[PDB]
């Protein structure tokens, strides 16, 4: 609810000292778009030379255990990704402590809608709602201000009805889905140009940032390229080459492709594997597998030209692959391929799609590396975190190829599986709402992390509905290895064939919280997002039942 | 030939100018190589298809007539590092080794008969050393014609002029720069 600039200078104000500092910024969590929005922050602070503390946290659970036990000195505390939802202040407790409170948390989150006890009765924020959703928002402002405080016996039931009368309007809020407005990245860099830094890498920063969610919707996203585009426009190495040059040697629009893994790897692979082609050419079938080498009939391509990795493939073919494509996509209804991207080149080394090397970190993510079993678990992936973490910097390149071998083989994994459930048929349409699980596969240990069983069940969502009349209906997975049956289930949101009206807002956020509260059979919010949770196969079939009724959509 | 001047240019160009942040590993690998005596350099193709796309368009469709512009090129080079004047020193062999993709043993039929192709094997035996030529001398059984061919690599037969005929030219052996050969033989 404040200028940018201004809360920026508060947290100035409260964090330089002797000690120094003390401030711990949480990272939080899973999400690409934490490292884009939190690694241009710590730069920032670098910059000014302010001491921080940078925490890995994954559970949302395991946020209490830091909080209550390590804080000290700390009088200005920074978050990132949580809060928006679940607030912190009842989470926490605060316990207000000394008006001009001593510590001051900020909270960043894309997550909408806020909690109602946050934005209202200044404590512990210093919320960062601004500016997506201001809005108003009238119905969150009517929410205190009639309800704080609130013939007399007309009075009293006119003032109880005015009272219920609130709080329906007020029940349809906070109860809602959970939708990303926008990129946080974005506003820390709305935050970050009002203090003048330009910085290159920076930018690429935010470009990575936007593109980190473009797997998922946009959704305003469609019209972030102006404030991006126009950005690319503020700045520039040279102006023109000047081959090529071995330095600045900086970022570019090129014609970019939901082609997934062009340029490191196999054409032919490219496209088998890329995301948006495996629905609309029906790929996981062999009838239709052809299709595609009719499409290397109808470019000109060699079969043995397109098993070829991409670094190598001839000039003539790189000349004419924004032409082509024109002449030929068009026909298969592929027409929606084409972006308008953002391409940093290195030089030297080669270039990087800005999606690509998004590819690159949630490959990272994963791998490339009864509670003690599933802490220790958790615990492996804070340490990868950073193994994730470093591949963000220029400096060393080396390690971020490591990713882009795990990137295809995590494909290879995931298509394979993705193909071995359509053919077996295993999706329940169901009645109000599409939903699946997964007994059996190969190498359940890949599907351990949330963001693979997200990648796999957008390639399956997306796979299910082309679209594909009629009803695009949200869809369910669940895996087991170890861990004694935790059989993760993650929900999942529809997709629109490009012709995208409304944002849909996933409901399985609601769905949960109403089971929570009812049996709450082994149900676990554990995770940080509101859409995944954990079960246990002895109450997972009471579960569904009680998912499949009531449908709150 | 203004052509293999424009060519050993852009090799030179590649030697000279290319940074991996901030090493020349190129250059660096010349002269650590000159030193221990090795004559030799190893060419990444990720690095060079990185610097030009070009110059490996035309490596990939007729290497055997560049390739040896490309030797030519670094030796010309070496004699700027590893000596200076105002010997003997060898044309470098370069070893390139890149990843590309594997084409096993079954496929190669035709077609790609000239275009460099990396692959997969267990090599059976070695053959037995012997020597090519390089730098060899001839004179002419008659009008003694005193000839210092430069054969290179890339079979290739003697030049008959200077009756005089057929083919009057002796190879002096002793003046002559000689190589070595393997015969490797891989199931």
């Amino acid at each position: 609810i404040s200028q940018f600039s201004e809360a920026y200078n508060k947290i100035l104000r409260n964090s330089s000292s002797a000690s120094s500092c003390q401030l711990v910024i949480f990272v939080s969590c899973l999400n690409i778009d934490a490292l884009c929005a939190t690694k241009m922050l710590s730069l920032l602070f670098k910059k000014q030379l302010v001491q921080s503390q940078i925490v890995p946290i994954f559970g949302y659970s395991e946020l209490r255990r830091h909080y209550s036990q390590l804080d000290d000195n700390i009088n200005s505390l920074l978050l990132v990704g949580f809060g928006g939802v679940i607030d912190l202040e009842a989470f926490l407790e605060i316990d207000p402590q000394e008006q001009s409170f001593r510590r001051d948390i900020y909270v960043l989150d894309a997550h909408r809608p806020w909690n109602l006890d946050n934005i209202f009765g200044s404590q512990i924020i210093q919320c960062f709602d601004d500016g997506t959703v201001d809005d108003t928002l009238g119905e969150e402002k009517e929410a205190y201000y009639k309800l704080l405080e609130l013939n007399d016996l007309s009075k009293r039931k006119q003032r109880k009805k005015q009272i219920h009368e609130y709080e329906g309007v007020l029940e349809e809020y906070y109860s809602q889905g959970t939708t990303v407005v926008n990129s946080i990245s974005a506003q820390i860099y709305s935050l970050l140009s009002a203090i003048g830094e330009t910085n290159l890498s920076n930018l690429w920063l935010n470009i990575l940032g936007t593109t980190s969610l473009d797997i998922a919707y946009a959704q305003v996203y469609n019209r972030l390229y102006p404030l991006l585009q126009d950005e690319v426009k503020r700045l520039t190495p040279s102006s023109r080459n000047s081959v090529k040059t071995p330095d600045t040697l900086t970022l570019n629009i090129q014609p970019d492709y939901y082609l997934f893994l062009l340029r490191h790897s196999s054409l032919y692979d490219s496209f088998y594997y890329s995301n948006y082609v495996n629905a609309k050419l029906s790929l996981w079938n062999e009838n239709g597998k052809k299709r595609l080498h009719k499409m290397f009939a109808r470019m000109g391509i060699p079969l043995s030209t397109a098993q070829e990795t991409w670094l190598y493939m001839d000039h003539s073919i790189k000349r004419e692959l924004g032409i082509i494509f024109d002449k030929n996509l068009d026909r298969y209804g592929l027409q929606d391929i084409i972006r308008d991207g953002f391409v940093r080149t290195l030089g030297y080394r080669g270039s990087i799609s800005a999606s690509e090397f998004v590819e690159a970190l949630t490959a990272l993510l994963e791998v490339g590396n009864s509670a003690q079993k599933l802490t220790n678990l958790r615990k492996r992936w804070v340490s990868n975190f950073w193994l994730s973490w470093d591949a963000l910097d220029d400096r060393k390149v080396e390690l971020l190829n490591r990713g882009i071998q795990l990137a295809q083989d995590l494909q290879r994994a995931i298509f394979n599986t993705g193909v071995a459930i359509l053919e077996k048929k295993l999706i329940k349409h169901l009645r109000i709402y599409r939903l699946c699980v997964l007994q059996d596969g190969p190498d359940l240990d890949l599907y351990r992390n949330p963001l693979t069983l997200l990648r796999l069940g957008n390639t399956l969502i997306e796979c299910c509905a082309e679209s594909e009349d009629k009803q695009l209906l949200p869809m369910v997975l669940a895996s087991i290895d170890e861990n004694t049956d935790t059989y993760l289930v993650a929900g999942l949101t529809p997709r629109y064939p490009r012709g995208t009206k409304k944002p849909i807002l996933n409901n399985f956020s609601m769905a949960f919280q109403q089971i929570t509260a009812e049996t709450d059979a082994k149900v676990r919010i554990d995770n940080f997002e509101s859409s995944i949770i954990e079960i246990r196969r002895e109450d997972l079939s009471p579960f569904l039942e009680k998912l499949t009724l009531s449908g709150l959509l | 030939d203004d052509d293999n001047t424009e060519i050993i240019k852009s090799f030179k160009n590649f030697i000279l100018e290319f940074r991996l942040d901030s090493q020349f590993i190129y250059r660096d690998q010349l002269r650590n190589n000159i030193l221990v005596k090795n004559y030799s350099l190893t060419v990444n193709m990720e690095h060079l298809i990185g610097y030009n796309e070009d110059i490996y368009k035309k490596l990939s469709d007729e290497p055997s007539d560049i390739i040896p512009l490309f030797e030519t090129a670094i030796t010309q080079v070496a004699k700027r590092i590893s000596i200076l004047s105002r010997n003997s020193l060898p044309t470098f062999q370069l070893i390139l080794n890149s990843n590309a993709n594997q084409i096993p043993l079954r496929d190669l039929d035709s077609e790609h008969v000239s275009k460099i192709v990396r692959l997969s094997g267990i090599i059976i035996s070695t053959s037995v050393l012997s020597s090519r030529a390089t730098y060899l001398s001839i004179m002419c059984r008659n009008c003694r014609h005193t000839t210092s061919i430069t054969i290179n690599n890339f079979t290739v037969s003697l030049p008959r002029s200077c009756n005089c005929g057929p083919d009057p030219y002796i190879i002096i052996h002793e003046s002559s720069k000689f190589i070595d050969q393997q015969f490797l033989k891989l199931q």
